């Protein structure tokens, strides 16, 4: 009804909406990295270049 | 973390000449530098300092030249004075170094 806007439809076949299967649950894959980078020895320097 | 070597290990030349000596890092130190200069039974004295910037008192014959890894100490005339040993300096970044000046460089004058 919504579709036609109208509270009367005619006896027939009507394409209403889509559907589509939710995701169920979410997944992350990244290389077995485990060093930190280092943003320590650059940023926390005592002394930066001219 | 911050090695250097100091070439040539000597350098000897007659008074007319230039002298030169050449102070390289393994990486790059930026303009942090300082040279010093030790006579015989006397502590070294500062000379060049932030590799450019000539010392208080010191004579307009030495010049600190280079950025980053390579720095050049050039005389413009020696007058048989200034023969001793001279080091270079990192002032960079000492927290593990095993010694914050690098080689000894003797120069002898023959007049």
């Amino acid at each position: 009804k919504c579709t036609l806007k109208s509270f009367t439809v005619e006896k027939g076949i009507y394409q209403t909406s889509n559907f589509r299967v939710q995701p169920t649950e979410s997944i992350v894959r990244f290389p077995n990295i485990t060093n930190l980078c280092p943003f320590d020895e650059v940023f926390n320097a005592t002394r930066f270049a001219s | 973390d911050i090695v250097m070597t100091q070439t040539p290990a000597s350098v000897s030349e007659p008074v007319g000449g230039t002298v030169t000596i050449k102070c390289q890092a393994s990486e790059s130190i930026s303009n942090w530098l300082a040279w010093y200069q030790q006579k015989p039974g006397q502590p070294p004295k500062l000379l060049i300092y932030a590799a450019f910037t000539l010392a208080s008192g010191v004579p307009s014959r030495f010049k600190g030249s280079g950025s980053g890894t390579q720095f050049t100490l050039t005389i413009n005339g020696v007058e048989c004075a200034d023969a001793a040993t001279y080091y270079c300096q990192q002032t960079y970044s000492s927290r593990d170094v095993d010694n914050v000046f690098g080689g000894g460089t003797e120069v002898v004058v023959k007049g």
